[PDB]
């Protein structure tokens, strides 16, 4: 369990985790928000 | 260059002849244009306007100005 | 012939020596490093210009050093 | 208004452009069924066209002679003729979420430097401290400043290494 | 020990040839002749290409350059621990012993061995080339 | 004024372009491949 | 003995290494200093020869490796009948299938990108596909998202056993060396069990679903009211009303009455006039006789009794006068060398997908799928782009197995050996063919260009002017056009439309006619000549110097994948196998994307087209005969006039196609950047960004290195071959969809 | 004992090398007259792979 936590921990999972938020984030924003073209 | 020179509107300044032993009947007629005389290029270097702005008007005119460039070179 | 050239920051470990695959160094005996030896360049008109010597060396920079130069059948490498 | 553009909500290239984008929506609503999921789904991007060109104009977009919104770049127009909202203000805030992605992975970098393995830190993500730091990276601008007082932001030119010259 | 004499009638590994073998700068500018000792027929892998047995005893293969005689002289030495020599040789007849030069291998530091193309200076010791400018020719810092 | 005849291009077109050329190409070659005394 | 030999519990199942990168290499194990170590890591990954020197490991590995591969394969099947079954519009599509477009794609609405659910029909909205999914389902007989829905579960059971299978010969059950060395076990069981059986099996589904199912649709009836597929397999009257020869049961089959079977088990060649396909009829007999003719094939080697063949025996009794010991070693090579098998199966591999290209186009095998341009353009372009890549492994893994495996002691006066001997001979031929090629080919080219230029196009090459006439090929088609009624006098119509005679529609479009050769087929056929000859040149060349060359006498010591030797001897850069493995990729590249450009044009031009009332028009109208016997030719009627569809697609459902038309074109550009650069330079500006980083403190441990040479070499080439194929694939897909 | 004590970290000072302006760890001095007695180990590897180098007394400084 903790090699496989550090494996999690390994540079491309964490990438696809994190760019997976970070996209999710966005895509969301864009669903709840649509056309957002200025503030 | 003495034609152009009337009508700098509506004439195609030439470069040159074309002189291509190669060449089909069609492409002779396809390049014979600028007053006839056989198949000529365009010329897109500007001589035509730049000559005729700083007082050139004859083909004499131009033939003495090569001469004095060859003596010069 | 292309020119080879050694430097005192030689250590001689011969790697150079055994890297060239035409026989254009050599091993001659020294008091400059603790191996009493340092590399020599007797025979550069062998010399092909590989550089392997040069990946050989360890030293930084470089002890033994290659300029390419005037070009021949040998430094060319032609069998023909 | 600036530039000789004109209120996308005044220009009539803006209106025709709207209708001429619901008019092609609606010429293939037609060939399905009113409940069709087809339908349905048409209909819903009908009426976000009409939300965009309509929220467009209320923030008070300009558009040129093509009726499309052109978005004024000048601090000084955009602050007197209401438009800051286009440029200036979403450069604050791209330059805030910059400079925290930069501020962390500075301050990751520096923390597993004195580590045993650097290298292994790299590869292998230390999580908890990475999470730690990625909470504490709010207040990035004002530690970008108390640093740059302190002078240890920057490193001594003799401690870097360069090139014989 | 002394500069060894190139016996021209020795045996050749057995091969039945190929593509890869002397050309005719080997009958206008020069060719390279390796010879080895073998304490058993072994098969072996030419430098120019296929397969050959190297012969009982005494062994002499004929080369265009230098480096495939000592690419053959590495395999053997380093595979076989055998000993080879090779020379170079010229359209005249004149025949040069080249490898071991003194009979002992030059990464083995030998005496006798006098250092050439040494500089008692490090790289970075070098002067700038605007000092070498206007030589007899394009000349390098090095050089010099 | 300084105005070759019709047939100049009938002549100086293969001339300059061909004859020319080969003998340029000729001398050229025969220089490189000539050794130095 | 030929027997199951395994080994118990060899490796642990445990995460310990998955928290170790490059647990597996001596060098990469010790953790990286550099960003080099990433890239070697990954690039290393799957070469266990490098890992490894033990064959028994390494077989395990390859075995394991081959299970996962398996695993992959199934859960992509598994998405395209679920999307088949919750994302299609297949059953409309069954109902009407000459209107309703296949789609199976459907994108969620977001930022816009719904514009990409198309009017596909079918009361439907989604992506157009065009990999042949619906008319093959409907070969198949599935007339339900049920059955689609079914089968997608099937293969994810299938997947998860895979897995299972790879972890269970890896971790529990081992085979040993001596295991995977029984060659002669294996051939016998994969062409006897795996083709043959699996070749009488399909039959059977046929026979029983795939013949009853499709008559019924051919005869009009709706799909819902057909009989379900047991239904039919459990009744022998319904069977026997479509067939009369069912109600005599297998009888006919144990007492050699097989005539009788002759309504199902047919040889009419040629295409159903309803579906413009092949005759399921057709391809239940086929498949009936590939399995017959592969079960005894799995018969004839030796195992565990004394009848049989040794693969051993065969090879050494062929030997000639003219080829010293002949096929001695061999057999030693391939039990022994993955790569030898690797090279040899990539090259037969790569062959018969180019093959299936070709014969899938002029005999269709599916109901609906000729008039599917869409379908039928990619399908051809995808299996042709597969073989030519799987042709270029075939050279690589015959360099490695020359660099890393070859054994001079085993292969003395052997045709290997002989063959090595005269390689000059061999390589100096080949370069002189390729040129006379080259003039002979794309000289003719250039002459018509001049001639239409200089306004002689009496004097170019054409139907009309000087005539080139591939006389042997119009002979062939004639040959096999008329075999019918002389050489293969029991088939009622000949194999293909191609060959001659008279067209097949279907839905008002030509499903397949007859395609003419003349001048311009004749100059594009000895463009292909060229680019294969020259291809395999390079190819040909790299594996034969692989060892050693006149420039390089210890290549096979610097190893396969090398950058070069230095600068020496003028400069040895890409001396190694693996930069010619590099160039064939851009000469196979040139080759196939004439080779599929030629099949647009032919086929837009000659045989795809509407078909009306007295008259068929094509979508090119015949432009093909005087327009591709010019470079000017190609480069206007065919590149800049059907680009129209994919810069014209913007604002529509095909404005993918055009953004990625763009984004290939954009990746293409961007391997120049690689291709045409060296790290040195990118080293040094990588020295000036690092002092930035060293200034603000955020300089990074693993200290940053540009690419190394060969990684640089093989990004470009991955770019060049991305945005290259993608460009054509955008082109291609919008120019069909649009004028299908 | 001449040179700096083994274990120390000293910066390079000579500017053709990888280490320009960067700390090693002093592994050992030649008390023997060599041109370069200083055996210096670095963490980061140069361009060739190689961690340690020799340098003269000059070339190094406690740092
Ligand atoms: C430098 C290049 C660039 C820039 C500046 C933009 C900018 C923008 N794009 Mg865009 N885009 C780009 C490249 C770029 N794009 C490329 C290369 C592509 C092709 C892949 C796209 C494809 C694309 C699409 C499909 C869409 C956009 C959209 C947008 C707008 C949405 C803004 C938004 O999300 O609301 C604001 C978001 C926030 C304020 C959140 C900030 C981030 C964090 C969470 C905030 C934290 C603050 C502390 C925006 C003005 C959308 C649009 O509607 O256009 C008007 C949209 O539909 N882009
Ligand atoms: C970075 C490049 C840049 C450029 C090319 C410009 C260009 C311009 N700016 Mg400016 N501006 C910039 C950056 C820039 N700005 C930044 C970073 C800020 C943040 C402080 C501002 C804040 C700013 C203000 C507050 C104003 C302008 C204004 C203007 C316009 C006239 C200003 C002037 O006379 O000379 C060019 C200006 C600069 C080269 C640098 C900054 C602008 C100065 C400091 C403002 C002085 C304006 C002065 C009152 C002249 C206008 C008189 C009257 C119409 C107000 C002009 C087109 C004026 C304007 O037109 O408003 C309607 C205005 O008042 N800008
Ligand atoms: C801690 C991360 C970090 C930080 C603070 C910086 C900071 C800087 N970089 Mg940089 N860089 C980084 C990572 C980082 N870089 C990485 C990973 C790469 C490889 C692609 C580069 C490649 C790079 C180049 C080629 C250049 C810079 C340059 C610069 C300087 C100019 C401003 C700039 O950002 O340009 C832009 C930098 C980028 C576009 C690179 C994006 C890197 C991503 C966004 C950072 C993510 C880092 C990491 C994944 C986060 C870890 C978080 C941790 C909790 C795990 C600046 C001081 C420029 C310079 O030298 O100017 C003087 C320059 O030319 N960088
Ligand atoms: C750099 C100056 C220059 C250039 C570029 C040209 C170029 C040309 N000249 Mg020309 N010429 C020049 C100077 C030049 N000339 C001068 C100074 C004289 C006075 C002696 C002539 C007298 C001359 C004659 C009589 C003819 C040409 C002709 C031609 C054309 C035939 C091409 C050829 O190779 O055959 C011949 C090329 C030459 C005779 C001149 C050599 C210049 C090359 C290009 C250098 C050609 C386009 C022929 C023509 O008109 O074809 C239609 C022709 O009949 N030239
Ligand atoms: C939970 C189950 C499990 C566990 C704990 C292990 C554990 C281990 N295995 Mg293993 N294995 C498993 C299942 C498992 N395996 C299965 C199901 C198979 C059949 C495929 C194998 C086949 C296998 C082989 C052949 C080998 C191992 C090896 C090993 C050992 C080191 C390699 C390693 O795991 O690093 C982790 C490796 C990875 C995380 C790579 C994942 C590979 C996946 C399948 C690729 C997926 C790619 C994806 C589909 C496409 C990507 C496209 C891209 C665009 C994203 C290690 C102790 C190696 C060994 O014995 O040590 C030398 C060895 O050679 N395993
Ligand atoms: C009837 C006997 C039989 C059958 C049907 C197969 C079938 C297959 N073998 Mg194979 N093999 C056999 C006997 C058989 N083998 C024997 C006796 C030996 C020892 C000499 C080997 C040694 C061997 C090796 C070394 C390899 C194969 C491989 C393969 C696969 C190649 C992939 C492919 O093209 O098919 C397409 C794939 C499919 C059609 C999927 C269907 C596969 C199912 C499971 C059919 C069942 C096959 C299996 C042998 C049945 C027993 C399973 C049981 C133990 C639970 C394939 C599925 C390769 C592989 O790695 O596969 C993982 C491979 O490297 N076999
Ligand atoms: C894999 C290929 C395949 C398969 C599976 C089948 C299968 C079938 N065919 Mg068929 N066929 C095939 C190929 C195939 N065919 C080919 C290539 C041809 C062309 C010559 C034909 C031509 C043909 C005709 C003309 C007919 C069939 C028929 C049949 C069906 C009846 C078979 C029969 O009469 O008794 C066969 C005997 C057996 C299957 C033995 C059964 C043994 C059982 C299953 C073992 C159970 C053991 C177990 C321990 C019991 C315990 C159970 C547990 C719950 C406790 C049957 C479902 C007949 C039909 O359609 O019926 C309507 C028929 O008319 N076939
Ligand atoms: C059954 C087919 C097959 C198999 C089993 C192998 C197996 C092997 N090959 Mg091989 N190869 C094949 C086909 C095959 N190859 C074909 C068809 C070609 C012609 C292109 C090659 C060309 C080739 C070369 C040149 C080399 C190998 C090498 C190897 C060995 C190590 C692989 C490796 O480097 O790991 C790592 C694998 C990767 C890092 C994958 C890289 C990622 C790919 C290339 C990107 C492709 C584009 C991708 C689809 C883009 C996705 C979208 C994107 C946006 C993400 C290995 C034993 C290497 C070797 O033998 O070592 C000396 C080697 O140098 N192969
Ligand atoms: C086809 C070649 C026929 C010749 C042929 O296959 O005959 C086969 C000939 C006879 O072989 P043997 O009977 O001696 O032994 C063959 C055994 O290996 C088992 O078959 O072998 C050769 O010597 C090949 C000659 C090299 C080929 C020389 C030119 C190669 C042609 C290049 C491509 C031309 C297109
Ligand atoms: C703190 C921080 C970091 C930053 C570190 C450092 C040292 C950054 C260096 C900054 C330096 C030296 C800047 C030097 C000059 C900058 C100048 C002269 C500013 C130019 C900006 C101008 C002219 C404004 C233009 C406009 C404004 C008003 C905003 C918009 O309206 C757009 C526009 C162009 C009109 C790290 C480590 C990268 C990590 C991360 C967080
Ligand atoms: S460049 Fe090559 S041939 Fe010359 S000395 Fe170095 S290793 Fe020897
Ligand atoms: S490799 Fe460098 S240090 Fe070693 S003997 Fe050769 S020149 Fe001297
Ligand atoms: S240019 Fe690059 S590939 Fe060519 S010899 Fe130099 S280092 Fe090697």
């Amino acid at each position: 369990m903790k090699d496989f936590t550090t494996y999690l921990s390994t540079a491309p999972v964490i990438a696809t985790i994190w760019f997976t938020f970070t996209a999710g984030l966005l895509i969301e924003i864009n669903r709840y928000f649509p056309d957002p073209l200025v503030f | 260059f003495e034609q152009w020179v009337t009508d700098p509107v509506h004439i195609r300044p030439i470069a040159h002849a074309i002189w291509d032993p190669h060449f089909g009947q069609p492409a002779v007629e396809a390049f014979t244009r600028g007053g006839a005389s056989g198949p000529v290029n365009i010329s897109t270097s500007g001589v035509y306007q730049w000559w005729y702005t700083i007082g050139m008007r004859t083909n004499q005119d131009l033939y003495v100005g090569s001469v004095f460039l060859a003596l010069v070179s | 012939a292309h020119i080879v050239k050694i430097y005192d920051t030689c250590i001689g470990c011969t790697q150079c020596v055994r890297a060239c695959p035409l026989d254009v160094l050599e091993m001659v005996p020294w008091d400059g490093c603790k191996a009493s030896q340092m590399a020599s360049a007797p025979r550069t008109e062998d010399c092909v210009g590989c550089k392997r010597c040069e990946t050989a060396c360890p030293t930084d920079f470089l002890s033994v050093r290659v300029y390419l130069g005037s070009e021949s059948t040998r430094s060319m490498g032609l069998s023909y | 208004d600036i530039a000789g553009l004109t209120p996308c909500s005044e220009s009539k290239a803006y209106a025709k452009l709207e209708k001429k984008e619901l008019k092609t929506l609606e010429k293939r609503l037609k060939q399905y069924e009113a409940d069709s999921a087809p339908a349905v789904a048409l209909k819903a991007t009908m009426e976000r066209t009409k939300a965009r060109f309509a929220n467009y104009a209320k923030a008070g977009l300009l558009c040129g002679n093509d009726g499309l919104p052109h978005l004024i770049a000048d601090p000084g127009l955009a602050l007197k003729y209401g438009h800051a909202g286009e440029v200036f203000i979403p450069t604050f805030g791209f330059l805030y979420v910059a400079g925290y992605i930069g501020y962390v992975g500075r301050q990751y970098l520096i923390a597993v430097k004195g580590e045993a393995k650097p290298t292994d830190k790299e590869i292998i993500i230390d999580v908890p401290l990475a999470t730690k730091l990625a909470w504490q990276g709010a207040g990035w601008p004002l530690a970008a400043v108390q640093e740059l007082q302190r002078g240890t932001l920057l490193e001594k030119e003799e401690n870097i290494t360069v090139s014989p010259r | 020990w002394t500069v060894p004499t190139l016996n021209p009638d020795t045996p050749s590994p057995i091969f039945g040839g190929s593509t890869g073998g002397l050309l005719r700068k080997a009958q206008t500018e020069e060719f390279y002749v390796i010879t080895w000792e073998a304490k058993k027929e072994q098969i072996f892998e030419m430098p120019t290409g296929g397969a050959a047995i190297m012969r009982q005893g005494p062994n002499l293969l004929k080369f265009g350059k230098k480096e495939q005689c000592l690419a053959l002289t590495t395999q053997l030495r380093n595979k076989f621990k055998l000993t080879p020599c090779f020379y170079r040789v010229f359209p005249d007849g004149k025949v040069q012993y080249l490898h071991p030069a003194d009979g002992v291998y030059p990464e083995k530091v030998n005496a006798g061995r006098v250092g050439a193309n040494q500089n008692m200076r490090r790289i970075g010791q070098n002067v700038n080339p605007i000092k070498v400018k206007f030589s007899g020719r394009m000349m390098s810092p090095a050089e010099i | 004024p300084f105005v070759p005849p019709s047939w100049a291009p009938s002549v100086f077109v293969p001339l300059t372009g061909l004859v020319l050329p080969a003998i340029a190409m000729a001398t050229l070659f025969v220089y490189i491949e000539k050794e130095a005394p | 003995k030929v027997k199951i030999a395994v080994d118990r519990n060899p490796v642990e199942t445990s995460f310990e290494k998955w928290a170790k990168p490059g647990h597996f290499s001596r060098t990469l194990s010790k953790g990286p200093n550099t960003t080099t170590w990433i890239w070697n890591l990954h690039a290393d990954a799957h070469d266990f020869d490098s890992h490894t020197s033990d064959l028994e490991e390494i077989s395990r590995k390859v075995f394991s490796a081959h299970f996962g591969q398996l695993g992959i394969i199934f859960i992509w099947l598994s998405g395209m009948y679920f999307h088949g079954a919750r994302f299609s519009n297949y059953e409309a599509w069954l109902s009407d299938p000459t209107h309703i477009k296949p789609s199976a794609q459907v994108v969620w609405p977001i930022v816009g990108q719904e514009i990409l659910n198309g009017d596909v029909g079918g009361g439907f909205q989604g992506i157009q596909i065009t990999s042949g999914f619906f008319q093959l389902w409907r070969a198949s007989g599935i007339t339900s998202e049920l059955q689609l829905y079914t089968t997608a579960i099937g293969g994810l059971v299938m997947a998860a056993a895979m897995f299972f299978a790879g972890w269970f010969h890896y971790h529990k059950a081992a085979p040993k060396l001596e295991w995977f060395q029984n060659v002669e076990s294996m051939l016998n069981h994969h062409l006897g069990g795996l083709l043959g059986l699996g070749s009488l099996a399909w039959a059977g589904h046929q026979i029983h679903v795939s013949l009853p199912v499709n008559k019924l649709l051919d005869a009009g009836v709706d799909p819902k009211e057909i009989p379900l597929p047991h239904d039919l397999l459990l009744n022998r009257a319904i069977m026997a009303d479509l067939y009369p020869s069912f109600a005599k049961g297998i009888a006919p089959f144990f007492t050699l009455n097989w005539s009788e079977y002759s309504d199902f088990l047919t040889f009419k060649g040629g295409l159903n006039p309803v579906t413009g396909g092949l005759w399921l009829s057709d391809t239940a007999h086929h498949h009936v006789a590939i399995a017959v003719l592969f079960l005894v094939a799995g018969h004839m080697y030796r195992t565990n009794w004394g009848i049989g063949h040794s693969m051993k025996e065969i090879l050494e009794a062929h030997r000639g006068p003219f080829t010293g010991e002949g096929h001695v070693g061999l057999y030693e090579i391939l039990t022994t060398s993955w790569h030898a098998q690797l090279a040899i199966n990539l090259a037969l591999f790569g062959s018969l997908s180019i093959i299936v290209a070709h014969h899938m186009y002029a005999m269709p095998p599916y109901p609906y799928l000729a008039t599917d341009y869409g379908t039928q353009l990619s399908l051809f372009t995808h299996h042709t782009w597969i073989g030519g890549f799987c042709i270029v492994g075939a050279g690589a893994h015959a360099a490695i197995f020359m660099v890393r495996d070859y054994d001079p002691t085993n292969n003395y006066n052997n045709l290997l050996d002989r063959v090595i001997r005269h390689r000059d001979a061999i390589i100096s031929h080949l370069n002189w063919v390729c040129i006379f090629l080259g003039f002979h080919s794309f000289g003719l080219y250039i002459h018509n260009d001049t001639m239409s230029a200089l306004g002689r196009p009496q004097d170019m090459f054409s139907d009309t002017a000087i005539q080139l006439q591939p006389v042997f090929a119009q002979w062939i088609q004639n040959t096999h056009f008329l075999a019918p009624q002389l050489t293969a006098p029991n088939a009622l119509a000949a194999t293909s439309l191609t060959w001659g005679g008279d067209l097949v529609a279907v839905g008002g479009k030509v499903a397949m006619m007859p395609i003419s050769l003349g001048t311009s087929d004749f100059m594009v056929h000895h463009i292909h000549a060229f680019t294969i000859h020259v291809t395999v040149l390079i190819l040909l060349k790299g594996v034969l110097f692989a060892r050693s060359s006149r420039l390089i006498p210890d290549k096979a010591n610097l190893g396969f994948r090398f950058p070069c030797d230095g600068p020496g001897r003028g400069g040895t850069c890409q001396v190694s196998a693996w930069d010619h493995v590099f160039l064939g990729l851009f000469w196979m590249y040139n080759s196939l994307s004439i080779v599929i450009f030629h099949f647009s044009w032919k086929m837009q031009s000659d045989v795809w087209g509407t078909v009306t009332a007295s008259g068929v028009s094509h979508i090119t109208g015949g432009n093909f005969a005087q327009s591709a016997n010019t470079i000017n030719g190609w480069l206007r009627d065919f590149l800049w006039a059907q680009s129209s569809q994919v810069i014209q697609s913007y604002g529509s459902a095909l404005s993918a196609y055009g953004l990625i038309f763009l984004g290939a074109h954009f990746v293409w550009a961007f391997s120049l950047m690689f291709l045409f650069s060296g790290r040195g330079y990118w080293q040094e500006l990588i020295e000036s960004i690092v002092w930035a980083h060293n200034k603000l403190k955020v300089a990074p441990a693993i200290q940053p290195r540009a690419l190394s040479i060969t990684q640089g070499r093989a990004v470009g080439v991955a770019h060049y071959l991305l945005g290259g194929i993608a460009t054509t694939w955008s082109f291609f897909l919008a120019r069909i969809i649009s004028v299908g | 004992e001449v040179g700096p004590k083994r274990g120390s970290l000293v910066k390079i000072l000579r500017p053709e090398s990888y280490w320009f302006n960067q700390v090693g760890k002093v592994v050992s001095v030649d008390q023997s007259g060599v041109r370069y007695p200083v055996v210096v180990r670095f963490e980061n590897q140069n361009y060739a792979g190689v961690t340690t180098n020799n340098y003269a007394l000059d070339e190094v400084v406690a740092a």
